[PDB]
């Protein structure tokens, strides 16, 4: 049962910055990431799938990559709709993890 | 390089090869060594020997013949065929003639096999090269490849780098003996000294 | 970084006498008491050895260019160890494997990458009260090293660690030789007490290391530390001296 | 691509409940399910999964042993059985849908989550 | 192990026919196969045989120029075309295996008869 | 001394022969279509054999890769191994006779 983590919890920027998360599995599950945008009254939706791929429809500004155990999403400019939580999510097999949760706030 | 380790702890079983066993191998001396490993179909990890026929990998990716080989296959199910699945085993499966050993013929165009190509429909006579195994996290050991790991037998005439001999024995004195030092070899009895030498 | 350093002032190379000097152990073999006979590549005595000097009093920084034709004698004398290292190879245009002995900051560094060497390659270093240290930021000797065969890190050798320009006490022998893909090193140092010149007197030179690169080896460059300070202030690519 | 769920209730204190989540917009048949609850603030937890063939079933750690999963291609929907009711089950629950990636020809599942429907906030109280 | 043998024919004058002959209870792709032929009471004579991978056929003088052979692993099945049948073609078909004998580990085929199927008769007029 | 050194692990001359050796070829009656497989040919030894020895011992020894005890599975199998004659082959494969 892989405990599957997520860095930081606190960050704040606004409109033209560029920001970085981490997030870390514990056993090398490769190129099986997926990234999210959870809004606080909606859904959440998927940003990035297979650690490399950006679903069609979604702003080019996010950009994430890894392999194996460590990975980073880059945010290039944080526009003001971007205020939601990110949650990591590892597929090498079940059970399902989520990460533990990452805040996002404007400056 | 110490292939002691190969033999030390290891419990290879249902091991076969044809020519010299890589133990003990500090005997001979050469210039450089290969072992090449694969991707082979699936379902043939334990149909792979020598000779025979088959309609698969015959027509389209030839094995080498009169291929001198060391078949060391022991079964893994931890270091590769990571569960959920794996998508990097990706060469072409039709062809009209054979390939030639390690040959990287990858190409995105759709192959024809029939006389009329498709015009990247998908239809009668045409068939895309490329395939992606279809692994799943309970998919099989008998249709998820296992490595099988071989090397080749091979000589060639060159001043050798890696190379050194290493036997050790337990240092005699006051009892003449034949010896043998870092190449230098001769008879008599060898005893404890007074010079001194430079480094 | 290609650099392409200027302000170059001409004077004629200066000859001296070779007194009994550059005399290696030819063998590992021990001997007692005895005189024994050798035949092999060795410096003639007397003979002509060139000097090559680096004072400001009128610039002379002194980076040519030689050829490799069966070995090298290298001597130096100062006492700041203005020399870093030495750089060894045929075209000199990253299609053939170098080599690229340098002392560098911490220890000496070997490698047998191929090297972008532009027109001048040197090294140098910087001086500020910003950090004590005196950092190589400069690092213009080859742009990308597309692959390597080789690499080696080991012990720098020691001195008298003195940063000043007074009489010269540090004096090091260096011979390199290359045979059979082999590539011979044997060095020494000697303390003495002189203005310049070399003194009347013998010693041996014991071997230093040995390596299989089997490479061609043609032409040799030598890299010195362009020591740019306060004594020269104004910008790096026009104010710069060698010291002494 | 739209997923409607129902199946609320205000208090179910050791009770079987039944939710119900349908699909439409595209091929019912060709296609895997899932589970998603969300504590009230809390991070995202998986608790079961139907395959696209229906005769393959996983659940989580804490979810094993009391929940069930239907679905129906007649109807083009999938229940999800309910029970053994604690106090502590309180979350928002959601019905998902697996990424199908295509390779060479070849279909596979088990990439992710793409379809989110609008979530029931499922409660529990004595 | 068992071998079936069908395609009979009451009159072929001129025709084409097909015989068809599939094995059960052993692996039909590692042996080599032989079609038989059995005049009304004549000593017994060969047609064709085909091999294990198929890539050496050979046929006999009356029978190469008109006559066809070709075998297919997936079914276990095994056929022979005729063509330019004359009147007196007349006979008893025999679909059989060949003998392979284990040197060493290594197989040699083409060494005799083991395995005979029941026969059809194949029958011509005008 | 001319090696081809596995016949040398079954026939070997001394370095001091005197006589005379004859070959000729066999390929109308040596090797035929549709197998001639009865002659074999020892492929590996423990050792090198002596002048004029015959070492007709043919037994699944426990030595190579592993103590086989006669599994054959491991190359231990006694290496009287194949035949190799076909009226096809190649120039240099063919059956000769020699004396």
């Amino acid at each position: 049962d892989i405990q599957m983590t997520q860095s930081p919890s606190s960050v704040s920027a606004s409109v033209g910055d560029r920001v970085i998360i981490t997030c870390r599995a514990s056993q090398g599950i490769s190129s099986w990431l997926a990234w999210y945008q959870q809004k606080p009254g909606k859904a959440p939706k998927v940003l990035i799938y297979d650690a490399s791929s950006l679903q069609s429809g979604v702003p080019s500004r996010f950009s994430g990559s890894g392999y194996g155990t460590d990975f980073t999403l880059t945010i290039s400019s944080l526009q003001p709709e971007d205020s939601a939580t990110y949650y990591c999510q590892q597929a090498k097999s079940f059970p399902i993890t989520f990460g533990q949760g990452t805040r996002l706030e404007i400056k | 390089a110490d292939y002691s380790v190969l033999y030390n702890s290891a419990s290879f079983s249902t091991f076969k090869c044809y020519g010299v066993s890589p133990t003990k191998l500090n005997d001979l001396c050469f210039t450089n060594v290969y072992a090449d490993s694969f991707v082979i179909r699936g379902d043939e990890v334990r149909q792979i020997a020598p000779g025979q026929t088959g309609k698969i990998a015959d027509y389209n990716y030839k094995l080498p013949d009169d291929f001198t080989g060391c078949v060391i296959a022991w079964n893994s199910n931890n270091l590769d065929s990571k569960v959920g699945g794996n998508y990097n085993y990706l060469y072409r499966l039709f062809r009209k003639s054979n390939l030639k050993p390690f040959e990287r013929d990858i190409s995105t165009e759709i192959y024809q096999a029939g006389s009329t190509p498709c015009n990247g429909v998908e239809g009668f006579n045409c068939y895309f090269p490329l395939q992606s195994y279809g692994f799943q996290p309970t998919n099989g050991v008998g249709y998820q490849p296992y490595r099988v790991v071989v090397l080749s037998f091979e000589l060639l005439h060159a001043p050798a780098t890696v190379c050194g001999p290493k036997k050790s024995t337990n240092l005699v004195k006051n009892k003449c003996v034949n010896f043998n030092f870092n190449g230098l070899t001769g008879t008599g009895v060898l005893t404890e000294s007074n010079k001194k030498f430079l480094p | 970084q290609c650099v392409n350093l200027t302000t170059r002032t001409q004077l004629p190379p200066a000859y001296t006498n070779s007194f009994t000097r550059g005399v290696y152990y030819p063998d590992k073999v021990f001997r007692s008491s005895v005189l024994h006979s050798t035949q092999d590549l060795f410096l003639p005595f007397f003979s002509n050895v060139t000097w090559f000097h680096a004072i400001h009093v009128t610039k002379r920084f002194d980076n040519p260019v030689l050829p490799f034709n069966d070995g090298v004698y290298f001597a130096s004398t100062e006492k700041s160890n203005i020399i870093r290292g030495w750089i060894f190879g045929t075209t000199l245009d990253s299609k053939t494997q170098s080599l690229l002995i340098v002392n560098n900051a911490t220890n000496v560094v070997i490698k047998v990458c191929e090297f972008q060497f532009c027109n001048d390659p040197f090294l140098g270093v910087y001086y500020h009260k910003n950090n004590k240290s005196w950092m190589e930021s400069e690092f213009r000797v080859y742009s990308s090293a597309n692959n390597c065969t080789f690499e080696y890190v080991s012990q720098p050798f020691l001195m008298d660690l003195e940063g000043k320009q007074g009489n010269f006490k540090n004096l090091r022998e260096f011979v390199f030789k290359n045979i059979d893909g082999y590539f011979k090193i044997y060095s020494k140092h000697t303390p003495i007490n002189l203005v310049r010149d070399l003194p009347q007197g013998f010693s041996a030179l014991e071997p230093l290391v040995d390596l299989p690169i089997g490479i061609n080896i043609t032409r040799f460059q030598t890299l010195l530390a362009l020591h740019r300070s306060y004594l020269t202030p104004g910008d790096s690519s026009s104010g710069w001296t060698a010291g002494a | 691509v739209q997923l409607v769920e129902s199946g609320g209730g205000v208090v179910q204190p050791g009770r079987s409940l039944r939710l119900s989540c349908a699909a439409s917009g595209f091929t019912f048949s060709s296609y895997a399910f899932h589970w998603v609850r969300q504590a009230p603030g809390k991070g995202l937890e998986w608790v079961a999964v139907i395959s696209y063939d229906g005769s393959n079933q996983y659940y989580a750690d804490s979810v094993k042993g009391r929940f069930t999963i239907s679905r129906d291609n007649s109807k083009n929907t999938l229940y999800l059985q309910m029970n053994s009711l604690r106090a502590d089950d309180t979350a928002v629950y959601y019905c998902a849908r697996d990424l199908a990636i295509a390779v060479a020809g070849t279909w596979h599942y088990y990439n992710g989550m793409d379809v989110w429907g609008q979530g029931t906030t499922v409660t529990v109280s004595s």
